[PDB]
């Protein structure tokens, strides 16, 4: 960069922190383990004649 | 007696320890009550809300300071999904922090692999999430509406 004469001050700005990133974090993992079930019955009593 | 508010979340069990001057039949008629009184809410497919506890011994303090002494005292510990607005609240002041990488410099210092605390957080947003899928109604597969009632 053009300027005064002779010497000029030294300055390093390389910013340290990350920027924004891949990590999303919050997604669904693992809900509770759950089966559904239809379920049936038959009565059966003694039936004779 | 943690911040987080019991009717923002549901209860997903409870355990109900008293003392002293006691009659079961009390405790019978209180917690139907409670169990009657929907303010209070728990989740619909835990019908046995609750784990009861009836022990004889007074209640008991120490003389110089604090608590006055009575004659019947109870204990409530209780399971809820409102944990998760707690430890989400942990979570998120987990990445502003993160995001900006402070003080993982002394975790490294002193022995930390940095995928580890990598590893802790992504679990901790999956601990969310397993509150989360808790906190649901009578479905199992897929089916649920948008209405909501709590």
């Amino acid at each position: 960069s053009p300027g005064t004469p002779g010497s000029r001050s030294r300055t390093p700005s390389l910013p340290t922190p990350p920027t924004r990133e891949p990590k999303k974090v919050a997604v669904v993992r693992t809900p509770p383990k759950s089966p559904s079930s239809a379920k049936s019955r038959l009565q059966t009593a003694p039936v004779p004649m | 007696m943690v911040k987080c508010d019991p009717r923002h979340g549901k209860y997903m069990a409870c355990c109900l320890l008293y003392r002293g001057d006691v009659v079961p039949k009390d405790v019978n008629a209180a917690i139907a009550t409670i169990k009657t009184k929907r303010s209070i809410q728990f989740v619909d497919w835990c019908p046995t809300g609750f784990k009861v506890g009836i022990n004889y011994q007074p209640p008991t303090v120490v003389p110089g300071g604090d608590l006055a002494k009575v004659q019947r005292a109870v204990c409530m510990l209780s399971n809820t999904t409102a944990i998760a607005e707690a430890w989400a609240r942990l979570d998120h002041k987990f990445d502003l922090m993160y995001a900006k990488r402070a003080f993982v410099h002394w975790y490294v210092g002193e022995g930390m692999e940095e995928g580890e605390f990598s590893e802790a957080r992504e679990d901790m947003a999956a601990l969310e999430k397993d509150y989360e899928e808790v906190g649901v109604d009578s479905v199992e597969g897929e089916g649920e509406e948008e209405g909501e009632e709590y």
